[PDB]
């Protein structure tokens, strides 16, 4: 509702970034266990669904086989983790700027 | 498919006959190219040796 929805868009984006960060950290910590499949969430589609709304995570394609059945690749996971952290901080900065502007309007 | 593990493996054996020396003992025998003396193994089933 007005202020609520305008802030809600960025709040939901930030929450989705946090959940994706949690999934990435989980599948990085679990990177040395046989029989594990790397998981991730389609951020753009998930955010679009939530904006007009319990996340539907999906598997990640392997790049080179391993006998033990592990599909998590450390370099790709690290790059994705860094990208997600930067996106999270960017969203935090945008949200903080909007809130600070809204507060300063009342002064 | 890039990773290609390597595992050691041993085929049966090499059947080249070894060098034999003459000790003149009355009951020391040496086989032919593909000979085999049959003995009774511990379990009972027959086995082959040289």
């Amino acid at each position: 509702d007005r202020l609520d929805a305008a802030l809600r868009f960025q709040q939901e984006a930030l929450n989705l970034r946090a959940q994706r960060q949690e999934i990435l950290a989980a599948n990085i910590a679990n990177a040395d266990t046989p029989g594990y499949q790397a998981r991730d969430i389609d951020f753009a589609s998930e955010l679009k669904k939530v904006m007009v709304r319990a996340v539907d995570l999906l598997y990640r394609v392997p790049d080179q086989p391993s006998l033990d059945g592990n599909t998590v690749d450390m370099d790709r996971e690290r790059t994705q983790f860094a990208d997600n952290s930067l996106k999270y901080q960017m969203g935090l900065t945008v949200l903080g700027s909007q809130l600070k502007g809204m507060m300063n309007v009342l002064q | 498919a890039t990773r290609t593990l390597v595992t050691a493996s041993t085929p049966g054996a090499d059947m080249t006959p070894g060098q034999l020396d003459y000790t003149s003992r009355p009951l020391d025998v040496a086989l032919q190219q593909d000979g085999w003396l049959v003995v009774q193994a511990a379990d009972g089933a027959e086995g082959y040796t040289r």
